[PDB]
């Protein structure tokens, strides 16, 4: 039960499987995120899988991770949202559970994450003047 | 809420340099906040010293502490500092670091105050 | 000493239930394919292992989108169609009596009328054969009809034959099915797949037995929402068909009448030879044996010791207490008494014969102000079909007795839709997250 | 016939030009690229042109060439694929010919450009993590 | 309109390295332009020397000035230089740094030529 | 009050108040309303 490798290719095959191991096939699902009674149906489709993929990426883009996958930033991880060690998350979790367990906390990161980016943004430009 | 909070030395050797610091906590050091630096001696009136911009970093000083005082600021520790050159017996007193901002909440506006509970400094050799 | 720091993950493999809208995806219709998209010779299917989903049949938002577009498609067909308003004038109608049996005596009449012609100042003398149930009495009758609304002809182009159907979902969603057997349509499915969409699925219309559906892989099921309470239906899912034979053998004869410029009426000329009745045939081992697994499946639900009693409808409207359907186009409404009669207690190449009656004007959904008029057929019809569940309900059920009695039902046509997308559902991905780490920026 | 310079402006005025020569002209390319009876048509060809570029920039983002025209990566170039020299192709052919020429290798180099943005980026993060 | 401007010494002596600089403005030297070095001898015709291309960066010598003659571009700086080694009393000449090429722009195309008004070079010990 | 060009007398005047005065109307009369079905599933309400 211990020394055995799994992978998978799928469009939601890790779905089942641990963090860590879900967390090496992102693409596969980043790729399918974009792509007279029925065509009205096909076209308000359409426009609403565009509206939503423009949402996501603005808000990726806002905190300063535009065009990466993974991006660890400068915000600490408060203590109260969650207590366990990285080896009971990583290796004893699946993203289903983590995403149930954390969805009360969620609009707090964003927001501290897009003041920490402007904030950097203004330094940046501060040492940049010199 | 906007907390201040200073720290320093508290004796300084005359004709020394008093380097104080005062540590801001609740609020970025970056943003568009004024804060000055004000001292009481003992047993008198207050009187301002300085203050500093956050976010330009323009700042304006007492002329009578002209040519001697500086005051500094640090985002990245979020806290300002001050320097006083050539410390004389006069200068001994009471300092705080204060500030004051309008914060516009969309609809509603409130004036906000705070200042610091003041380091005692003591200038004799 | 944690020294903890947030992280972004975009891509992580996690849903949530949502309601969107579908599109088309299949191989003269009233089920138009033809804006319906092209389906993929190989559809894919990707196993999600080690996933267990939540289930509700009862609760799916699929149903009521499948009836809403079936009955827009309907209301769409018949839009170019001839508008029968001159057809209201009244009637002088005969008994027709001629190579007549003793059981269609009297359900046919023959009616002469004046109607109009192409040119809007002459007038023409026609006459047709019409049912006793299309005729009301005002030696003058009057279609059933012209006091409620005036109504079209279906067009003699378009076929009724149902055609399946694939409901797709947009980027960004998945359809989720579940492959567990024995699984009755509520809780927690082990055995879960993404599918790209669903797979064909007929929109066959009936009412007190499901036809050409599909059957069960193991054994007979039994769901309902509640089952301790009498007001709810219960689906009943065969493992294996019970064949049918139903059959119209009048030779009919079809006429066009000009009512205008470019606009025909079709009826019907006269009937050459006998005149008898349409009827239907089932198996009797063969429905004996689907009934003893039926009833063998029911005791588990009501004890090993009560008595099942199989009985006739109620009573009501001619639609919902006779099994109905089309047939070639014509519209049979059959008397399903000589099945479920029987009781059964704890413990050869015969046939059972349904006589039954064919309609021409037709309320299809639960409507008013709307018909159909179905134009004759000629010549004698006959088709097969499977009979693969069927909807009961329990009649009274108090604890002052010791026996339960099922009767047939029907009615509502989204038990025939739930019947087929008990197994699906539809999320959506929500590929953010965010993870405590090491790595600092 | 030797000697002579020559520079366009046009939206495709390139396209007769040599591959490095045309290759100076790509933002003008750039820019046109997103801009009863006859509103649907325009309603349709809007949507139409949103997608297309929407799909481009995505499929740009994925292999980390985002916000940039000209992005060079680390997958070595295989001989199975083309066997000419470099001043045989920049200096002696056009986009046109070369794309008759290469469309047959297209998603091999796209599905090993994701997979060796997927690894630096997992690299890079684990670099991130000392 | 692309403007040429040549600068350099006025004097080398024999056997050194004459270094000249032709700076371009109103046109980018990373771009699709062959830029020319020529000279003239005094009392004699014209002699082309040399040639560079600004974007692959291929140079193109006179067989005579092989093996001594070195054209190179700077684009940070938006100016070539040339280098000739070995210069001798025959040397002296006029040195000329020019360019053409074909605008074709929309509708119409147009032959552009622009030269520099040439710097001097004497060699002698 | 206002108006585009006061002093053109082609514009409307808009006044506005500060309070509002109130108006009562009636009609007093006790009407019937009779069908008249005109055609399948067409009625016209005539006063009878
Ligand atoms: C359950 O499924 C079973 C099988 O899967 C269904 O039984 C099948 O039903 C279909 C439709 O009734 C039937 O196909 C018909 O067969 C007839 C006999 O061969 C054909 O004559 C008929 O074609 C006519 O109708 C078409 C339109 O549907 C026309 O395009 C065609 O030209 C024919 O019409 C001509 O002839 C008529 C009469 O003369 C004339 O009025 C027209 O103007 C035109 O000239 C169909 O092809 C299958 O044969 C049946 N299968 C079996 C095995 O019997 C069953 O119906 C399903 N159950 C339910 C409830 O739907
Ligand atoms: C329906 O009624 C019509 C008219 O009464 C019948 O048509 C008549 O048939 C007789 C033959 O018995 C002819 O002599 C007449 O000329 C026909 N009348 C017309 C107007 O054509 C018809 O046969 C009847 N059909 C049935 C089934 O009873
Ligand atoms: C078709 O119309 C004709 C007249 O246009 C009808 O014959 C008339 O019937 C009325 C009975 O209400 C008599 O009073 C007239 O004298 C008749 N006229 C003639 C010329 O015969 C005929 O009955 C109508 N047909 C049907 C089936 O109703
Ligand atoms: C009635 O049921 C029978 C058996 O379930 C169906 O016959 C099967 O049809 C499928 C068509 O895809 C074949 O693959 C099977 O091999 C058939 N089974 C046998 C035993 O022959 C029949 O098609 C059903 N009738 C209708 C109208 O659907
Ligand atoms: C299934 O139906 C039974 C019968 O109605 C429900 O039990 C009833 O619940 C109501 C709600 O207050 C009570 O008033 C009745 O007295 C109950 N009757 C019996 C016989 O228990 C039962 O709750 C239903 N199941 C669910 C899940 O709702
Ligand atoms: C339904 O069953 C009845 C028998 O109960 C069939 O009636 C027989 O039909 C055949 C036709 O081939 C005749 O030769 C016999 O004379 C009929 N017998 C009786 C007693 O009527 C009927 O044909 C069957 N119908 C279908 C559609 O299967
Ligand atoms: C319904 O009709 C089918 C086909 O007409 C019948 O199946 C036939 O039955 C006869 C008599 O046993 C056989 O000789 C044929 O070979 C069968 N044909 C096929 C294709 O299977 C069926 O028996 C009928 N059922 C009923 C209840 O009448
Ligand atoms: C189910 O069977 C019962 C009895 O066999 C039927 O009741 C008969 O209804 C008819 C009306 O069509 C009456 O004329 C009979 O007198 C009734 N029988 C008795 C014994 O009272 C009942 O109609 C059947 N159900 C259906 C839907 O036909
Ligand atoms: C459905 O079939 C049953 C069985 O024949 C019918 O019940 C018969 O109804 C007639 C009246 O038309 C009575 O004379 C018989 O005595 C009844 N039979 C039995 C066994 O009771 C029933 O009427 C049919 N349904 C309809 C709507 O007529
Ligand atoms: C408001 O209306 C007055 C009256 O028409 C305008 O004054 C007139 O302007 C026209 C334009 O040439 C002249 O021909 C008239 O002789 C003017 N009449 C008077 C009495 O002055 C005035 O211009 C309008 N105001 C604006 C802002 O257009
Ligand atoms: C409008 O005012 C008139 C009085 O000028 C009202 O007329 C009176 O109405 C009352 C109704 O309660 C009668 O009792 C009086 O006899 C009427 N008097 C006169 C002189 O007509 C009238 O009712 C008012 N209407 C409204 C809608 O307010
Ligand atoms: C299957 O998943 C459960 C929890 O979802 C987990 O406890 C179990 O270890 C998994 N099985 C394997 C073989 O990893
Ligand atoms: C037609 O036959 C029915 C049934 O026998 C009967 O009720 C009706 O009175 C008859 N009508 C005639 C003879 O006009
Ligand atoms: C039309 O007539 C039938 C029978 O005479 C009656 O039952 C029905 O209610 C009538 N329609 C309306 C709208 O009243
Ligand atoms: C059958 O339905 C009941 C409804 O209460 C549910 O509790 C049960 O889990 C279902 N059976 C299975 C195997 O899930
Ligand atoms: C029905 O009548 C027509 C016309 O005589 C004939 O051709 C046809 O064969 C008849 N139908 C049957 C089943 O015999
Ligand atoms: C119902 O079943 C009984 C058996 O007790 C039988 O006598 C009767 O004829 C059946 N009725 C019908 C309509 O088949
Ligand atoms: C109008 O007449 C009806 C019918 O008599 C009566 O019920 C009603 O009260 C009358 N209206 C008034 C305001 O009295």
């Amino acid at each position: 039960a211990v020394g055995i490798g799994a992978v998978f290719l799928g469009f939601l095959g890790a779905a089942g499987s641990t963090m860590g191991a879900a967390s090496m096939t992102l693409t596969v699902q980043a790729r399918n995120l974009l792509s007279t009674v029925w065509g009205i149906k096909q076209l308000q489709a359409r426009v609403l899988a565009v509206e939503r993929y423009l949402r996501d990426q603005q808000l990726l883009g806002i905190w300063g991770c535009s065009g990466k996958l993974i991006c660890c930033t400068n915000v600490p991880w408060n203590s109260s949202w969650s207590n366990r060690n990285l080896s009971e998350i990583w290796d004893n979790m699946t993203w289903l559970q983590w995403d149930k367990e954390i969805s009360n906390y969620t609009q707090i990161i964003y927001g501290l994450l897009e003041e920490s980016q402007n904030q950097q943004e203004k330094n940046e430009q501060d040492l940049l003047a010199l | 809420q906007v907390w201040l909070r200073e720290s320093g030395p508290g004796l300084v050797k005359s004709s020394e340099t008093l380097s104080l610091t005062c540590a801001v906590s609740g609020a970025s050091v970056g943003g568009n906040y004024y804060w000055n630096w004000i001292r009481q001696f003992p047993g008198k009136g207050l009187e301002w010293m300085g203050n500093v911009h956050g976010g330009s970093g323009n700042t304006e000083y007492n002329p009578s502490l002209k040519g001697r005082l500086t005051i500094s600021r640090d985002t990245s520790r979020g806290h300002f500092l001050l320097h006083l050159d050539s410390v004389t017996a006069a200068d001994t007193a009471v300092y705080y670091c204060s500030t004051q901002y309008w914060r516009h909440t969309g609809y509603d506006s409130s004036f906000f105050d705070s200042w610091g509970q003041g380091a005692l400094v003591t200038v004799s050799s | 000493a944690e020294n903890l720091w947030v992280t972004v993950y975009y891509g992580v493999p996690v849903w949530k239930d949502a309601e969107t809208t579908l599109f088309c995806a299949s191989d003269h219709n009233v089920w138009a394919t033809h804006a319906c998209v092209p389906t993929d010779p190989n559809p894919q299917e990707i196993h999600l292992e080690n996933v267990t989903e939540e289930f509700n049949m009862w609760k799916n938002n699929m149903v009521e989108q499948m009836h809403t577009d079936i009955i827009s498609l309907w209301d769409q067909s018949l839009k170019p169609c001839v508008k029968l308003t001159p057809l209201c004038v009244t009637l002088q109608c005969t008994n027709v009596t001629n190579n007549i049996t003793d059981d269609m005596r009297g359900e046919l009449k023959n009616c002469s009328f004046n109607m109009t012609t192409e040119l809007r100042d002459k007038k023409q003398k026609v006459y047709s054969l019409f049912y006793r149930l299309d005729v009301v009495q005002i030696k003058e009758y009057r279609l059933i009809n012209c006091n409620t609304s005036a109504c079209t002809q279906a067009c003699p182009k378009v076929s009724f034959e149902p055609i399946p159907i694939h409901y797709c979902a947009p980027a960004g969603f998945a359809i989720l099915k579940c492959k567990d057997k024995k699984f009755n349509g509520t809780g927690p499915c082990p055995s879960v797949s993404t599918v790209q969409c669903t797979h064909g699925i007929k929109p066959v219309v009936s009412t007190q037995l499901l036809l050409n559906g599909s059957l069960a892989e193991e054994e007979v099921m039994i769901r309902s929402e509640n089952i301790t309470n009498n007001a709810k239906n219960i689906l009943v899912q065969f493992n294996t068909p019970v064949q049918i034979n139903c059959t119209r053998p009048n030779n009919n004869t079809r006429k066009s009448i000009r009512i205008g410029p470019g606009q025909a009426f079709y009826a019907t000329g006269d009937i050459i030879g006998d005149i008898r009745q349409a009827h239907c045939n089932v198996s009797k081992a063969t429905w004996n044996e689907t009934l003893g697994k039926v009833v063998k499946q029911l005791r588990k639900h009501f004890g090993n010791n009560t008595i099942i009693r199989f009985a006739n409808s109620s009573g009501g409207d001619l639609e919902v207490t006779t099994h109905s359907f089309n047939c070639g186009g014509e519209f049979f409404y059959c008397n399903t008494s000589g099945l479920f009669n029987s009781t059964w207690i704890s413990n050869s190449n015969d046939s059972i014969t349904l006589p039954c009656r064919i309609k021409q004007i037709i309320n299809m959904w639960q409507r008013i102000g709307q018909c159909m008029y179905a134009p004759p057929i000629q010549g004698v019809i006959r088709c097969v079909s499977n009979i693969t569940g069927l909807i009961l309900t329990r009649d009274g059920g108090s604890t002052n007795s010791t026996t339960e009695t099922f009767r047939p039902g029907g009615g509502d046509m989204r038990d025939n839709w739930r019947s087929e997308l008990y197994k699906y559902k539809v999320v959506k991905i929500e590929p953010l997250g965010v993870a405590p780490t090491r790595c600092k920026r």
